[PDB]
């Protein structure tokens, strides 16, 4: 009750501006990601390279298949969440 | 807050079941042994400041480091503050103890203590061994099998009530872990 | 510090669990359900209205921040939902002084009484600048208020036995009645208003029917008068071998 | 919940206090009454689709306009919802006589239900003339205890004083 | 004075409840403990004199120090007030194990116990070695009955964590 | 608050006495007879419902001028607030009676109470007829002498017990008076 | 009392201000809506015994189960006493058209309403069932004007939503 | 509050003056034997745990039923808030030493200090009297005329010193009396 990790007021002010230094670094990652894309199809012509999918509705076997191997970047453990850390910016 | 009276009716609301011949044989096996609980919660709530005095100090003894400066048992403003804490876990686990289940532990005091010690920097690996000290130290004075302070009871059986209790001690150590 | 009637001859506070829930990753709190929720309402709407006894008909206005209540376990936001309410505007400033007010404030939110005349007119110059929030906004989001009750227990009325004036412990007991009073007895006019601002203190009887059982409430009274003289210079000596000394 | 164990461990939790002999007194009165309010909730079991069937037909005889239109029970589907209430209620009562406080009453079968019976504009009324059908109906030296007649009518008696 | 009366009917207050099934549950575990707590508070008022002469002089077999110039018991008023210290805390044990609860010890025995002991430098580990010494003298055929002594053994350890 | 038992200690504490042999004989005929005590605050509780609502229903009928306008109980934000004060008056004596000493009713209840209700218009020559006709209710279900709700105990007499809590409510009924 | 006049001065003394500009728009519409509902204040003044004779049989002729015995109106005295309690919403009613709010409505009638026909087990539906007969028999031109018919008409649903 | 430079300035303020060289020679001289004040404060908070306890249990000598059934320094809760009591009375008449004018003894302390005594029954002729100790044993540090504790001093008088916190002390006679 002393000793000031009780407080109140702060407390949803962390709540409401982690996100904004998260959710405002996925506007930063689905506007890079669209980047590249225009360049690699710049114009309304597609490209051979862009191809999902080839066959039988395999596109949807692959967006099952692309939004869990994504899950598995977040479903990661703590040395393993910052070797994607600080060695993905030596990278960049 | 539930005791373990109130665990086979809230499992039995899922169904919306009658509660009738099949179950009540579970709680006609606690009042049976509801002596031998009430024999058994007594014994340490009679040696409680005992048993968390040798746990945090055997704590000190295994582990000489914690009163090195910087250590997290160092000055007596911190060596307070974990006797403090010891004796608020044992507290809870007597709580669930007597309830017989251990939804009195988990929402009192587990809830947010691992976040708690990693904010304070209060280390688990030191705590997760002064928690089993008096778990080894709780099944003594239930089965009288301690060295000093042989305490008086009724000859039988009281090695399921001291695995019992053994199992509030291995929801301590996985929570804080 | 030591306090010799406060867990002793009254009871223990009322509150919430904890306050780790708040730093709990997949929770807010201990959730309590609603057998032990309810009951703590039960103190909170005794302790911020007084004995008011407040209906089933206007129970129904303060629904929204009950909802909230049970969703953030903030004990300090239930208490700043119920003081800015028209339950507690048409009870305790409607037909009520200026001083009334500001001392019911003390007693529903802090549990102790006003020590001063200072602090007293300070109260009435945010009233000057933001009108009854900003009276209770401040206190709620003072020090005093966090360092006896933080989020985590209703704000009760504490025997604390290291009081900052010892006239601070006579205007508690005064506002502080029996078991079973109100707030609304006296006729809109307040209790400590000539004690504050003349610097004088209460009345024996007063402040000892609030006593809690078990306090020898009432006896030491000589049949005498029951305040000092400020004028009166008594002679007060001092056995030494020789005579009597008067060190005046 | 509350119960009789519950009590005992919120008030030492309060007052940061170990659990003393005191309230390991209260809990051996839970051991001394477990042969009464267990037995009662054991006959309450098998015979419930016999009380629960004796109690809403003999609603309606006291209250005869409920079968009107524009009052509750003007349908069929809502009789058969009518005698889904009461079931709602024994299954209740049957839990707080297993867990001996009246927890599974108050915190589910209680709370909130001054609000819907206002709104909905069901009337409280004739719970009370069906939750008191089942109490002198009960007879205690044929079907159940001696003790468990006056722990199972002290249970019916609870929420008659709750919706009333 | 936490009793068991006095703590069962502090909740029914701190909620504005009535007296429930659950409170009426736990006066029934004050019947059933209540002959191995008057019958060990019955032993300790005609003992009482052999008990305090027995327990006050461990004191001073143990601590001979306490008669130095400045120490606890340095004249014979201090004797006379040791002896005292101790008629009081096992009277308070008689009260105990009246109501039923640690209400007396607690109220008049140890609460300020830690605040005036060090003032005064009265040791606590002298205070200690009195009580630990008739805890056990007990001898549980002999002196009292079985669970008779389960009853005088609870409180007084219960005063050996509280002052320690 | 005090209980029976507690008194008997507060008592005794001022001879600095031992609760000896002759008081004990007093305390052994509370819990000898203590199941009626059970037995009967039961029949208390389960018509406490029904028992605020007579008693202030009848002291209508014999001052019918506190429905006119002046009158206490004239509108409806009154008359319930005089019901509630029958239901805090017989939950107070409800405490004392399952206590035995009438030191709960005493402090949280009737300190206090005549000094107010002169203050706030409550006249309490009429509220003492509302507390005198639940007085009269109570000691005929304790005697089970009801003519409705004849409720099934066991054979003997519960005239003490009629009688102590007949003392009760000439307690709260000379304290406003 | 919650009307125009007040509510405007109750919010400037909460801040602590002098009455501005948007007060004295507000007290504007006390001038010209007040013309209009005291023209249903006089006409209710001198017409309410044929309207409270008239009103409250249409309960009994909805609801003709009340005069049996063990229910509210089972003599003629209950009768009586339930032809008074509608008059005081009718006086209530004309109260409420003076004064230009919900005032005098709700800390005079509505206030406690829930508490004490529930003990009393006077049911809160069939005091609507006289009250949606009045709302029915007010016809627009010949009993008063059109806008005093829908101030009459807003006073009588504020009424049967806050029984409900 | 105030202290020994501020009383001069609240009195010029009364009749509008300026505080000039007539009134500063009182000033003047509280700055000249203003390292006595200092020497003199430390003599007496240096031995305040020996002083408080020696004065309340010289008040118990001089009046046994004080710690006898019905007394008010009777059991432990009473004797540790009597205990602390005499505490405060010493801590405010060291401020009050140290600024050199009673008025923060006054209104924080003394006043209504005698309408809590008639209310909790506390005996203020005895309460007098454990001050009047510890008046006697500070005017002895002062001076270093105690009987045990010589202290290191400088040679001179500090008999202004000593009666000047003797009427600190008798300001708290005159306030509960
Ligand atoms: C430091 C050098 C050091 C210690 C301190 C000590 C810590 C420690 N103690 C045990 C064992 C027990 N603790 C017990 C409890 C008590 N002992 C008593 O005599 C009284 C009655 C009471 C409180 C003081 C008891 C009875 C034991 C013996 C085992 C048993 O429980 O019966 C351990 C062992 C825990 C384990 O390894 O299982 C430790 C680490 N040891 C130190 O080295
Ligand atoms: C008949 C159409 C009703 C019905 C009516 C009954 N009401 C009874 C008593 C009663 N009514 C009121 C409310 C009334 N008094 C007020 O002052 C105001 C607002 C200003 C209102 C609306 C009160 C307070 C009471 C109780 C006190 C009293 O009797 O004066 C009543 C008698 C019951 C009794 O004996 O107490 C009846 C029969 N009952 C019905 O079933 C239909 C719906
Ligand atoms: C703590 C021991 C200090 C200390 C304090 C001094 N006490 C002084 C005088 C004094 N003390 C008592 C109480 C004593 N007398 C008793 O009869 C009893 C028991 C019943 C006790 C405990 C009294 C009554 C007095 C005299 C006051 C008076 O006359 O009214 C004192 C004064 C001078 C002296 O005697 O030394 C001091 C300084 N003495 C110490 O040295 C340690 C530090
Ligand atoms: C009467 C109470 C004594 C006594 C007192 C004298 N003390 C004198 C000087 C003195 N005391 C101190 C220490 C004091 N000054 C501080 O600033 C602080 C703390 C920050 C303390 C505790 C000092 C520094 C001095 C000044 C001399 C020096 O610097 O060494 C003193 C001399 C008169 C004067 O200069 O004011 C006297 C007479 N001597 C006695 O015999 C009685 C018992
Ligand atoms: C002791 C065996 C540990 C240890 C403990 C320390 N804990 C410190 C502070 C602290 N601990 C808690 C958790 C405690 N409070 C509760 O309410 C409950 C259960 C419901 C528990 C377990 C809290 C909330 C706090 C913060 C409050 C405070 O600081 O007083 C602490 C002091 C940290 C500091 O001084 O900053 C220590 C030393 N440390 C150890 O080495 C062993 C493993
Ligand atoms: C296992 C820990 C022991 C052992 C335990 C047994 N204890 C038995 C009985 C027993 N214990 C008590 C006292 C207990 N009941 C209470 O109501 C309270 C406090 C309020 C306490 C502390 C009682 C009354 C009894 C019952 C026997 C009697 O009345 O004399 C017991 C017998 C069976 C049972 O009733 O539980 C056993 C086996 N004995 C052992 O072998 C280990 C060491
Ligand atoms: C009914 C249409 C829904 C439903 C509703 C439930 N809502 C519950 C809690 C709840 N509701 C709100 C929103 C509302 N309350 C407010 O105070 C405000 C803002 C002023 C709003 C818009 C909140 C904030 C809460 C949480 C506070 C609380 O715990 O009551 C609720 C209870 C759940 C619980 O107890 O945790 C229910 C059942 N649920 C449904 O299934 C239907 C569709
Ligand atoms: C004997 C085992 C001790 C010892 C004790 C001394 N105690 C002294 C005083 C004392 N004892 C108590 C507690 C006692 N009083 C009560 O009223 C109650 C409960 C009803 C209890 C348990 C108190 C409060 C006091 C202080 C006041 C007084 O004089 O009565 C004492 C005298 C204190 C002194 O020297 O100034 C002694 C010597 N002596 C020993 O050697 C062992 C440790
Ligand atoms: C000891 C020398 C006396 C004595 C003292 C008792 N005082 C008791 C309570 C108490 N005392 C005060 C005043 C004190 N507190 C302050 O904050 C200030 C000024 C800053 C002062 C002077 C207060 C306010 C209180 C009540 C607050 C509380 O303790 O919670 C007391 C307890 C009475 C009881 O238990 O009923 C005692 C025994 N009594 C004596 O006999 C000697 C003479
Ligand atoms: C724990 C102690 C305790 C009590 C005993 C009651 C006592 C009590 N009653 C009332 C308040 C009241 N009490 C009555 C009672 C009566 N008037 C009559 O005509 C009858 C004779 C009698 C009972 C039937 C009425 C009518 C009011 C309402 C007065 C009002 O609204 O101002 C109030 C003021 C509450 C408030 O509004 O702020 C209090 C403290 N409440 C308590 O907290
Ligand atoms: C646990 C809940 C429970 C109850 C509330 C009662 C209710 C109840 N009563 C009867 C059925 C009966 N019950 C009785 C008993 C009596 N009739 C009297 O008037 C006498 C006072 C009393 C003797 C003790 C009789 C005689 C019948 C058959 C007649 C009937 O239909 O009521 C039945 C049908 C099956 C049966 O006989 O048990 C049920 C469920 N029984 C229960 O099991
Ligand atoms: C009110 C509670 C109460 C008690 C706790 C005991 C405490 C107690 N024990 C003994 C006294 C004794 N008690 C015993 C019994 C035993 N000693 C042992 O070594 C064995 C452990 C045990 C046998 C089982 C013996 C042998 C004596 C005599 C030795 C002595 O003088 O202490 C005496 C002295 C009186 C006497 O000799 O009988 C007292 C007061 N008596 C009480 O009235
Ligand atoms: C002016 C209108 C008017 C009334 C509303 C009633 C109100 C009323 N009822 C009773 C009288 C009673 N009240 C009850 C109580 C109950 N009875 C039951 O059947 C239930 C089980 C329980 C709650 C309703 C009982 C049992 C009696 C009879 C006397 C008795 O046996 O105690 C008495 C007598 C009390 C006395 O003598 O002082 C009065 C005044 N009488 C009136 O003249
Ligand atoms: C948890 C809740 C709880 C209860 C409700 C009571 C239930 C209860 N009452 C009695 C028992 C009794 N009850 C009565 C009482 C009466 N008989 C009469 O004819 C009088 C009208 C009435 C007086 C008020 C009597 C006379 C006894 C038996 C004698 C006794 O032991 O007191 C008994 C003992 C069994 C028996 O002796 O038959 C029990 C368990 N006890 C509890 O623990």
């Amino acid at each position: 009750r002393r000793t000031v990790s009780f407080n109140a007021r702060v407390a949803r002010n962390k709540s409401q501006a982690k996100k904004i230094l998260e959710k405002a670094d996925e506007f930063f990652a689905r506007s890079v990601t669209m980047q590249y894309k225009a360049f690699a199809c710049p114009n309304g012509v597609y490209d051979i390279q862009c191809t999902e999918g080839t066959v039988k509705g395999a596109a949807y076997e692959k967006r099952a298949m692309a939004v869990s191997a994504a899950f598995r970047a977040k479903q990661a453990s703590p040395a393993a969440k910052a070797r994607a850390l600080f060695e993905n910016r030596r990278h960049a | 807050m539930l005791d373990a009276f109130s665990r086979v009716v809230v499992n039995s609301d899922a169904k919306a079941a009658y509660v009738g011949g099949s179950d009540l044989q579970a709680l006609k096996s606690f009042i049976a042994d509801g002596n031998k609980r009430l024999d058994a919660v007594n014994s340490i709530v009679s040696n409680a400041s005992c048993m968390v005095s040798d746990a945090v100090s055997g704590m000190i003894c295994e582990n000489p480091g914690l009163i090195s400066p910087g250590g997290n048992c160092y000055t007596n403003r911190r060596m307070a503050a974990c006797l403090r804490d010891g004796e608020i876990i044992l507290r809870y686990v007597s709580y669930a103890l007597l309830a017989g289940d251990a939804s009195v532990l988990e929402d009192r005091c587990l809830n947010g203590l691992k976040e708690t010690y990693i904010a304070l920097g209060v280390p688990t690996n030191s705590s997760i061994r002064a928690v089993s000290i008096m778990k080894a130290q709780a099944v003594a004075f239930i089965t009288n099998t301690a060295t000093e302070r042989k305490m008086s009871f009724a000859a039988g059986d009281c090695t399921s009530l001291a695995s019992e209790v053994a199992s509030y001690f291995d929801r301590v150590g996985a929570a804080i872990s | 510090a030591f306090s010799s009637i406060q867990n002793v001859l009254t009871d223990a506070p009322l509150g919430t669990p904890s306050a780790m829930g708040f730093l709990d990753e997949r929770t807010e709190k201990p959730l309590m359900g609603p057998s032990e929720m309810d009951e703590l309402v039960y103190a909170v709407y005794k302790q911020v209205f007084g004995n008011a006894h407040i209906m089933e008909s206007e129970r129904a206005e303060l629904r929204d921040a009950e909802s909230l209540f049970r969703y953030l376990r903030d004990v300090r936001e239930f208490v700043r939902a119920l003081a800015k309410s028209n339950a507690y505007t048409s009870r305790f400033l409607q037909g009520n002084q200026q001083y009334r007010f500001f001392e019911l404030n003390f007693k529903h939110l802090l549990g102790r009484g006003p020590r001063s005349l200072e602090e007293m007119a300070s109260h009435s110059a945010l009233y000057a600048e933001g009108g009854f929030e900003a009276v209770i906004d401040a206190i709620l989001d003072s020090d005093e208020y966090a360092q006896e009750f933080g989020s985590t227990v209703v704000p009760y009325c504490r025997f604390k036995g290291e009081y900052p004036t010892n006239e601070e412990f006579n205007r508690m007991l005064v506002l502080k009645g029996a078991n079973s009073t109100s707030d609304k007895a006296g006729k809109g006019r307040s209790k400590l208003c000539y004690s504050i601002a003349a610097g004088c203190s209460q009345n024996w009887l007063s402040m000892s029917k609030a006593l809690p059982f078990g306090t020898e409430k009432g006896t030491g009274f000589n049949l005498i008068s029951s305040s000092r003289n400020p004028a009166a210079r008594p002679r007060i000596g001092t056995k030494i071998p020789g005579g009597v000394v008067f060190s005046s | 919940m509350k119960s009789v164990i519950t009590t005992v461990v919120s008030a030492a939790d309060a007052a940061g206090r170990f659990p003393s002999n005191s309230d390991l007194e209260s809990i051996q009165g839970n051991i001394q009454r477990s042969a009464a309010r267990l037995e009662a909730a054991e006959k309450l079991a098998g015979n419930h689709e016999a009380v629960v069937k004796e109690a809403g037909d003999a609603c309606f005889a006291k209250y005869a306009y409920l079968k009107n239109p524009g009052e509750a029970g003007e349908n069929q589907e809502k009789i058969n919802k009518c005698y889904r209430d009461v079931d709602h209620y024994m299954r209740l009562v049957n839990y707080c006589l297993v867990v001996g406080g009246t927890g599974p009453l108050d915190e589910w079968g209680i709370a909130g239900a001054r609000e819907v019976y206002r709104t909905l504009n069901l009337p409280t009324s004739a719970y009370v003339a069906s939750i008191a059908y089942t109490r002198d109906r009960l007879c205690v030296p044929r079907d159940m205890s001696a003790q468990a007649g006056v722990e199972f009518s002290a249970y019916l008696d609870y929420l008659i004083n709750a919706l009333s």
